RNA sequence: AUGUUGAUAU
RNA sequence: GGCGUAAAGCGCACGCAGGCGGUUUGUUAAGUCAGAUGUGAAAUCCCCGGGCUCAACCUGGGAACUGCAUCUGAUACUGGCAAGCUUGAGUCUCGUAGAGGGGGGUAGAAUUCCAGGUGUAGCGGUGAAAUGCGUAGAGAUCUGGAGGAAUACCGGUGGCGAAGGCGGCCCCCUGGACGAAGACUGACGCUCAGGUGCGAAAGCGUGGGGAGCAAACAGGAUUAGAUACCCUGGUAGUCCACGCCGUAAACGAUGUCGACUUGGAGGUUGUGCCGGCGUGGCUUCCGGAGCUAACGCGUUAAGUCGACCGCCUGGGGA
């Protein structure tokens, strides 16, 4: 059964990028939208939009630069079978800081940069590079 | 056999 | 180029839908009678910027090479190339024409040697059969290497009818970083091609249109 | 399978409505009707192993719905197992 | 139809 | 780190414990995170110094001791509790195809045997033979009868089933799958160590049956031999009932569930709109990206991911 919707979102992006899809559409959720913001603000995706009430559908618009897809990699890190939580001092630098780790902190979802600045650790959702 | 060949 | 010319010429007609390349999905308008119709609204703009860069290469004294070995589109290609004062391959492309130019260069010199021998009257010296071999040897070298005999080196761009049929030429042109301009029909793969021109590669009327235009624009480049 | 009539009788008995086919009580009641009906079949047909795999699916499904109902509403569970006459 | 085998090291 | 072929997917399922868990709101603060305090002996290690002629060695101060506990906050995520929701899962209605299963009955073709007619010297068998059968009348041919087993054609890289498997026709009992319209329940789910069930063929037990076939066995050949292959016979067995066994190259040598990711040509089975145009299920072949040691796999993945289980760790010994 479906037991990790985040991994499913990351996979929809990963696959959609590989397939040169313009946009990818998943079922929405608060946490998915929260991640979509971080990917938007850091400039990995172009835009997103939720649509619907009973069954909302998130819809990420994907970026390509010089032909190539912008999301080089995108890896689930914390997963249901093994949760990863890091303290502020032990937050991961993805691709020597050129990529992001999306971190759920007590003050919401954010990059590991933003979490270092805010002085928070938390659950490491994914790496992006 | 032959108490041990190819000729 | 005009769009009324295209739909008159039959540039819109692709292959049967079963024979399509999925990578031509952007350029395909739809399907009529289980045959893909090429979107001419894509063709015309793409062909203009194709005709633009060919003119630009022509204006820089570039050697265009007109490749098209299909039976119908053979003599079209030679007429277009010679009218433009440019080079062509209108029969079987020799594998390694460009990538192995250093070798193929030598077979040019043979074609040059045999024709200089022919007009001198060197064939009268040898004993009939020996001359008839040389006649046949000249004939085969003319068919293969006739269009590029005076080319002198590697070309500055390829113009190609049918990107599938001439996949070897394109793969060589990619290898050497020579720009490829190519007519890419619905069955064909556009990925090697540097300037895709989505159009009917089969019909002579379509072929003459494209060739006439590139002949004109490159000739206009050589003028200015 | 259970007849259209016999199905509908159970829907009316156990449902909140005549159209309440989905309810846990109706589902469990329907399974119980067919499990009980098939006891006669398997008494005769002891080596009908292929059909019995269907019976044991009903038995399993019913166990899952009763374990659902019990933790959802202990009272509704206690009423249901009394009416249908189940140990648990 | 049938119709075996080829000493040791190199 | 692996498990199509190198070692590795349980034969297949159901399922308890366990692991994992769609979506919305509130609440809690266990996990998690933040801060503080106490503690983490000294030595050792590390850093900057000092002292023995140097060094080893000795030694000052730090850093470190990644830990533990307590208190106080944070509340995104995970967990708990409460209330929802319908998209996962399931129920109902109508229909469809099917060698799905169990039970009972029956039909026609053929083999063998039995009885009788006609008929006469061979038949049968093989590479060639011989054993064998035959004048006590075979073989062949015709009529009648008995009995068992299996269902030609249809028949199809067709269908159904969890797997093993399932094939004449008829009826009785019965399981699943699929589709179309809604309606209904409201996460009721996925996986599953141990457990339980099913599980080809051979085999075993008890009682039946026994045409054909055929381990063993016998004879005839072949051969250097021939405990074989070939031939003539032939018993268990193969068949039925009930019970047991629990294994197979039980194979796709590919665990189950879910999501996602260019195409082409079929097969089969629904269905909608009007021969065409869609839309579901299952399935065969090719092939793209990608993957792969390669072979190949390729939307039915061996691609891209998640959950849980099983299993592997050189060859042999085993
Ligand atoms: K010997
Ligand atoms: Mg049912
Ligand atoms: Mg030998
Ligand atoms: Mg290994
Ligand atoms: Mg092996
Ligand atoms: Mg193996
Ligand atoms: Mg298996
Ligand atoms: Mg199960
Ligand atoms: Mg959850
Ligand atoms: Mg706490
Ligand atoms: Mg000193
Ligand atoms: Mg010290
Ligand atoms: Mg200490
Ligand atoms: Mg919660
Ligand atoms: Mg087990
Ligand atoms: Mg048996
Ligand atoms: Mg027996
Ligand atoms: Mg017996
Ligand atoms: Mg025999
Ligand atoms: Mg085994
Ligand atoms: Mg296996
Ligand atoms: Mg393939």
């Amino acid at each position: 059964s479906m037991q990790d919707p985040i991994a499913d979102m990351l996979t929809r992006i990963r696959n959609g990028q590989a397939a040169n899809k313009a946009a990818v559409t998943m079922p929405s959720s608060k946490l998915k939208v929260a991640i979509a913001n971080v990917l938007k603000e850091e400039g990995f995706i172009e835009d997103f939009k939720v649509e619907g009430d009973t069954k909302p559908e998130l819809e990420l618009t994907l970026k390509y630069f010089q032909g190539k897809a912008v999301v080089e990699s995108i890896q689930r890190v914390s997963r249901p079978g093994l949760r990863i939580y890091k303290r502020k001092d032990e937050l991961p630098k993805v691709m020597a800081g050129l990529g992001i780790a999306v971190v759920s902190t007590s003050k919401g979802v954010m990059t590991d940069r933003a979490a270092r600045q805010a002085g928070l650790g938390g659950e490491i959702i994914c790496y992006v590079a | 056999x032959x108490a041990x060949x190819a000729g | 180029v005009s769009m009324r010319d295209m739909l008159k010429a039959g540039v819109h007609f692709g292959h049967q839908t079963r024979y399509w390349n999925p990578k031509m999905k952007p350029f395909i308008f739809g399907a009529r009678n289980k045959v893909h119709i090429i979107n001419l609204e894509k063709t015309v703009p793409m062909f203009n910027e194709a005709l633009a860069e060919l003119n630009k290469i022509a204006s820089r004294k570039g050697k265009i090479l007109f490749v098209g070995t299909k039976r119908a589109a053979s003599e079209a290609v030679k007429d277009a190339a010679l009218s433009c004062d440019q080079f062509f391959v209108n029969h079987r492309w020799l594998g390694g024409m460009l990538t192995n130019w250093k070798t193929v260069r030598q077979s040019i010199k043979r074609l040059k040697d045999l024709e200089t021998q022919s007009q001198d009257g060197t064939f009268d010296k040898l004993t009939k059969k020996e001359a008839l071999m040389r006649t046949r040897e000249l004939e085969k070298l003319e068919n293969s290497l006739g269009g590029i005999k005076d080319m002198g080196g590697l070309p500055d761009a390829l113009f190609v009818i049918d990107a599938d049929h001439e996949h070897i030429a394109i793969k060589e042109a990619n290898n050497l970083g020579i720009p490829v301009f190519a007519i890419v029909d619905t069955n064909s793969d556009p990925d090697g091609v540097d300037f895709v021109i989505p159009g009917n590669d089969d019909a002579i009327r379509a072929v003459t249109l494209y060739l006439g235009a590139v002949a004109a624009t490159v000739r206009e480049g050589r003028s200015q | 399978s259970l007849s259209t009539e016999a199905t509908a009788k159970i829907v009316s008995e156990f449902g909140r409505d005549a159209n309440d086919t989905g309810s846990t009580e109706v589902q469990v009641a329907l399974l119980t009707a067919q499990i009980n009906h098939l006891q006669g079949h398997f008494a005769e047909h002891k080596k009908d192993h292929h059909s019995r795999r269907g019976l044991l699916r009903m038995v399993s499904q019913r166990r899952k719905l009763l374990d659902y109902l019990k933790r959802k509403d202990v009272a509704r569970y206690t009423q249901l197992i009394e009416r249908l006459g189940l140990r648990r």
